[PDB]
């Protein structure tokens, strides 16, 4: 839910 | 309770299959009756090879219900009545100006080229089918009465509708060769369109 | 490359060579009929596969809602101002964002990809 | 009725139907079988939801699609299609107007209710395969107005955007401004709540 | 590894089945040991 | 007579509307509606005829002198919701009485049959059995 | 999903992969290899391409434009407009013309781009076709300087004598399926 | 000469005829008499580059029709008939077809509706009993 | 001339009954089906029910039971199935043979959609001037059939499991 590298 | 749209025809690609393309359809009678049977038009995958097998490469195959054994789809075609091969492919193939898809559709001819007769393509379904064939009348009646009843019945039951399921199987068909050259996207299966 | 049909049978002809005269015959396997073959291709395989979209593409599609529309670039053929523009749409089309834009305005049916 | 009607309305039978000039023209598909082919698609398709927003012989519940690009119109009048209202835009503007709200407004002793509004054409039901091929503003008075160009082309209008949520998630107040999984836990906490 | 210019002594492979059939049952003790590291300690846990 | 910037009062007023005629659960009411009014009928109706006939009865001649019997069922009824009693005594049930004894909420189910007897002696009857 | 773009590889990670390493499974999801460079490949950025052309898996199919079987019974005759130059200078002194020459042509061109951006050469191509299908196949290959790279393919010229007296009517698959079959099988596995 | 000879005369004469799809409703009301012999007239109209075709009802049987023509090159058509004596025959061979369309389009709806009420009519439903059956 | 605005306007007349029913014969373009050379052509009702409904019941129907065999074996045999179809010509296909064997063969097939909502005349022209309209009793769709060499069914089975027919196939044609 914060990016792609991130989480969902 | 969920379930995936009967009287329509949906193309998926299978990885683990052989067939590179799977393209299926669930019919039911109108919902008044009977259980929804599903017939699949498939197409082998070009990753077999052989000496003939990678002339034609990929060829188109049909699981019609209660029959055991996957049937070429000409033979079905002309078990159907449609005997010549250019009106085969008049019901497959819509424009014939179009060279890709008669490509497409030239491999699975030459593997049916042997059956050239109404009679004997309805024995043959009934030979191949799951339940046992005692001689070669009760055969073909059997078959007949498989392609009448069991396979497509939304197009049609009875009251002499060949040609109706000719023109819905070459659409099931058509929809197969248009994703396998890739000029339409592969059906998915999570879309609400299709979960009745 | 297209595939002939037999006048006599109404089936396929395959290709075939009259030895005696090296002449190229399409020749149905079930009824005796022989052509002779103008185009003298018998497969013909593009790899690369690079067909251009713009004959697939149907003048219909203007009518769409849901497509983008561009006033910015004005029609070739007529001037119109209108045109849906929209991206391959296509599998297989492997790597190309091209916008093929349509005109729109009745009965045009313009195609081209800038 | 509605194979009747397309009968009426130009549509050649297969059976009739030459087989080159499929080619050329859309394909009818009712409840999955192909009934015919039309050889002009957009007024017939203009015809049928004319005819349903009148509710003369299409009911409401039938969904007309067509598919420019492959040439295929698509009528379903099966059962079990999941269809939510929507209000209808023509030209950019909305046709729920002022008249439709004040009679709305009074529904005691003047027996106006949303089977009125579905009937005026006002509203329709919409399933997700027609939503395919329908533009719609989220809201309308925003969307709607011209600015910026976006899409001058919109078909239909949400009613509101709130009711995306179900019964459960309905209760939660500011939902916008919560994590997901938060808004996802308090619907299961909210039937195990005591009352 | 055979190939000209490519160092026989550090080309390394993932699939552990192929160390195995060539460099050997040792080779694949630390080969295991280097990926099951990697696996551990690619969020930066640390495992003794 | 368009509406700007009176939305949120319209909208909520049209979604009213939608609430008071149509309730939440009217999905699983309009389904069972058309169970019963339509599918029920229609099952019925869509059952082929039963033909019946003895299997060449008494020896004799036997020129088509077994019997032929059709049944075709027509005309479904549905009573309201009815408990019988130990007494044998029909009486309405109410739902809350369904919960408190522990008894199913159900409706007689009644079907006109017409029956035909063809015994070849050149005159068949067609006898109607009324709400079976 | 949540690792970087500075792998630049489709790399198992996590879970999964623990499962690959604990089942041992014969066949890992993705498969990878590290290699390091011995000496001045790693300094130099064009020898580690060369390198990379050595080790990457190279096929016609990759670097085939399109293919067409042809019927011309003549090779002088040169149906095809554009081959009547080389045509004609590989014919001023014909090569294997003395045994026979095969009536069915299969033409292939080669994209230029991919033929480059491989460093392959037109007559490391022929050789490489011609090893590995003998003396049965007879290439014809351009000059680089010709705009479009022509490769012309033809069945043996002594199995188009047969070279038998008897000459067996068996005919298996005549000569253009047998070409076919041939465009397949140097498709899918030259390993050029 | 034989009982299952086709007689191919209309054929060898080349006679042509017209073939219509024509509603229901029109079909219905020659239906009703069919025997009086008459049921309308059939006025062709031809300009310069322009042919229009339309049927006129009866005044009787009503107690504009246009025709729209369609092209027959994509498919031949002919016409043969079973005579009672076991004489098959030929006709002649369709040369053009026609399509009849209403004239009305909002009030011709009605109609429509009627006739598809008609059509429920043989439709049953399950019926509503207020006392249980004794 | 006249030519360029000839109205032409002409009664319509619609007997209660004819003698001869009337059919529609439709033939597929791209048959080229032609009529100079039909010198004489047989239409008739199949005979396909050799093959699949009846003289198929020939010898075990004729073996001879009898007395109270005869009994149970009738009855035996009506109660396993239900009462095999036998021939009804008028709900059977037609089958055309033109000029003899030598000629093509077609086979008609009544059009299974009915025309509930629609209703189909032909106009022929008569000396009196006036059209008549006749309704369209059935509709044929026929399509020809090759007077080439059949594969025997038999024969047909075993080049079949022979899929991989790596010799030509026109060859093996040409041998049957
Ligand atoms: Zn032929
Ligand atoms: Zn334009």
């Amino acid at each position: 839910i914060w990016g792609i590298g991130c989480n969902p | 309770q969920e379930k995936m749209a009967t009287n329509t025809v949906y193309v998926f690609a299978k990885k683990d299959s052989k067939y590179a393309y799977t393209g299926e359809c669930r019919s039911c009678l109108e919902n008044s009756s009977r259980p929804t049977s599903t017939i699949w038009v498939s197409m082998l995958a070009r990753g077999g090879q052989g000496a003939k097998k990678s002339a034609i490469g990929q060829r188109i195959v049909a699981t019609l219900p209660y029959i055991k054994q996957e049937v070429p789809i000409i033979i079905v075609f002309r078990a159907l009545g449609f005997v010549s091969d250019r009106d085969i492919l008049e019901h497959i193939i819509y424009d014939f100006e179009d060279p890709e898809m008669m490509e497409m559709v030239k491999p699975s001819l030459d593997e049916a080229f042997v059956i050239q007769e109404q009679n004997v393509a309805l024995n043959f379904i009934g030979s191949r089918g799951a339940k046992p064939g005692v001689t070669k009348e009760k055969r073909i009646k059997y078959a007949k009465e498989v392609l009448q009843k069991e396979m497509l019945p939304h197009v049609g039951v009875s009251d002499f509708c060949e040609t109706k399921k000719a023109y819905f199987l070459g659409y099931m068909v058509h929809r197969l060769l248009l994703a396998a050259l890739g000029r339409r996207e592969l059906d998915d299966r999570d879309h609400y369109g299709n979960k009745r | 490359v297209g595939i002939r049909f037999c006048q006599e049978c109404n089936n396929m002809l395959y290709p075939k060579e009259d030895k005696e005269n090296r002449i190229l015959l399409y020749a149905c396997r079930n009824c005796d009929y022989q052509q002779e073959a103008d185009n003298s291709c018998i497969y013909v395989n593009k790899i690369t596969h690079e067909v251009d979209e713009l004959t697939q593409i149907i003048a219909d599609v203007s009518q769409d809602p849901t497509l983008p529309r561009t006033e910015d670039h004005p029609c070739q053929k007529c001037g119109h101002k209108e045109a849906v523009f929209f991206q391959s749409h296509s599998a297989r089309a492997e790597d190309a964002m091209r916008l093929y834009y349509v005109c729109t305005a009745p009965h045009c049916g313009h195609r081209w990809t800038e | 009725p509605i194979l009747e009607f397309l009968e009426e309305w130009s549509m050649e039978n297969l059976e009739e139907i030459s087989p080159a000039a499929i080619a050329d023209a859309t394909k009818i598909f009712v409840n999955g079988c192909w009934v015919g082919i039309h050889k002009d698609p957009e007024q017939l398709m203009n015809t049928l939801r004319k005819l349903r927003r009148q509710m003369d012989i299409i009911v409401s519940e039938v969904s007309m699609i067509r598919d420019i690009r492959e040439r295929e119109i698509r009528i379903y009048t099966d059962a079990g299609r999941i269809c939510r209202p929507l209000l209808i835009v023509e030209k950019q503007k909305l046709l729920l107007k002022k008249r439709h709200i004040d009679q709305l407004k009074e529904r005691e002793y003047n027996n106006y209710s949303w089977q009125d509004l579905v009937a005026s054409g006002v509203v329709e039901y919409i399933d997700t395969l027609e939503e395919e091929t329908v533009m719609l503003a989220m809201t309308p008075d925003d969307l709607q107005e011209k600015e910026v160009a976006y899409c001058s082309t919109y078909t239909h209008c949400e009613i509101h955007p709130s009711m995306i949520l179900g019964v459960c998630a309905s209760i939660i107040p500011f939902p916008d401004h919560n994590q997901s999984p938060r808004n996802t836990y308090q619907s299961a906490m909210g039937k195990q709540a005591m009352g | 590894l055979s190939e000209k210019d490519v160092d026989p002594v550090r080309t390394t492979s993932n699939d552990i089945v192929e160390i195995f059939t060539v460099l050997g049952i040792e080779a694949v003790r630390k080969a295991l040991e280097r990926e099951l590291y990697h696996v551990i300690s690619f969020d930066g846990s640390y495992v003794n | 007579e368009i509406t700007p910037d009176l939305w949120q009062e319209a909208c909520w007023i049209v979604i009213s509307s939608y609430f008071d005629e149509k309730g939440l659960v009217r999905q699983q009411l309009d389904s069972f509606d058309e169970f019963i009014q339509m599918s029920v009928q229609r099952i019925v109706e869509d059952a082929p005829p039963i033909d019946l006939q003895a299997e060449a009865q008494h020896a004799s001649g036997e020129v088509e002198e077994p019997p032929r019997y059709l049944l075709k069922f027509e005309q479904i009824y549905l009573s309201k919701p009815t408990h019988w009693e130990r007494d044998g005594a029909p009486s309405p049930m109410m739902p809350n009485e369904a919960r408190l004894r522990n008894l199913t909420y159900s409706a007689p189910l009644y079907v006109d049959i017409t029956k035909t007897v063809i015994k070849e002696g050149e005159e068949q009857l067609q006898t109607q059995h009324q709400k079976t | 999903f949540h690792y970087a773009g500075v792998s630049a590889k489709n790399v198992t990670l996590g879970v999964p992969r623990l499962k690959e390493l604990i089942n041992i499974s014969k066949k890992p999801k993705t498969p990878s290899l590290t290699v390091f460079l011995l000496g001045q490949s790693a300094r130099d950025a064009e020898r580690a391409k060369d390198i990379l052309c050595r080790l990457e898996h190279t096929t016609l199919r990759k670097v085939t434009a399109n293919t067409a079987i042809y019927y011309d019974p003549n090779p002088q005759s040169t149906v095809v407009a554009e081959d009547q130059e080389w045509v004609n200078v590989y014919y001023e002194m014909p090569d294997f013309d003395v045994a026979r020459i095969s009536p069915w042509l299969l033409r292939v061109e080669l994209d230029r781009k991919h033929m480059t951006d491989r460093k392959l050469t037109m007559e490391q191509i022929a050789e490489k076709i011609n090893a590995g299908f003998g003396d049965d196949l007879n290439c014809i290959f351009n000059d680089d300087n010709a705009e479009k790279l022509v490769l012309r393919i033809r069945i043996m010229n002594s199995d188009e004598n047969k070279m038998q007296e008897e000459e067996e009517v068996v005919d298996k698959m005549d000569d253009d399926v047998f070409l076919r079959c041939i465009e397949s099988n140097m498709l899918t596995d030259m390993t050029l | 000469a034989e009982r299952g000879e086709l007689d191919l005369t209309g054929a060898k004469q080349n006679t042509g005829v017209w073939l219509v799809k024509v509603p229901k409703y029109l079909s219905q009301q020659w239906a009703k008499a069919s025997g009086r012999g008459e049921v309308g007239k059939l006025r062709i109209a031809k300009t310069q580059g322009r042919t229009e075709v339309s049927f006129t009802l009866n005044e009787d049987l009503a107690n504009e029709h246009p025709f729209v023509l369609q092209s027959v090159g994509g498919q031949t058509l002919t016409v043969f008939t079973e005579s009672s004596s076991d004489k098959l025959s030929l006709e002649g061979i369709v040369v053009q077809r026609a399509e009849c369309r209403p004239a009305a389009s909002e009030n011709y709806m009605r109609l429509k509706r009627l006739q598809i009420e008609e059509s429920s009519k043989p439709v049953r439903l399950s019926q509503q009993l207020d006392k249980v059956v004794t | 001339g006249p030519s360029s605005q000839n109205v032409t306007e002409y009664v319509v007349r619609v007997p209660k009954n004819t003698t001869k029913k009337y059919n529609i014969m439709a033939f597929n373009a791209a048959d080229k089906v032609n009529f100079a050379t039909w010198n004489q052509a047989r239409l008739e009702r199949d005979l396909s029910n050799k093959k699949i409904y009846q003289e198929e019941e020939m010898p075990e129907s004729g073996a001879g039971s009898e007395f109270n065999r005869k009994l149970r074996e009738e009855a035996r045999r009506k109660k396993y199935g239900i009462v095999l179809k036998e021939f009804r010509p008028e709900d059977q296909p037609w089958l055309l043979r033109v000029n003899g064997k030598s000629g093509r063969k077609f086979k008609g097939i009544k059009k299974g959609g009915v025309t509930e909502n629609t209703s189909y005349y032909i106009f022929t022209q008569c000396p009196d001037g006036a059209f008549e309209a006749f309704p369209v009793h059935n509709w044929y769709n026929f399509t020809p059939l090759a007077r080439h060499r059949t594969l025997t069914a038999e024969e047909a089975e075993e080049e079949w499991e022979r899929r991989n027919k790596v010799l030509n196939h026109f060859s093996i044609m040409q041998q049957r």
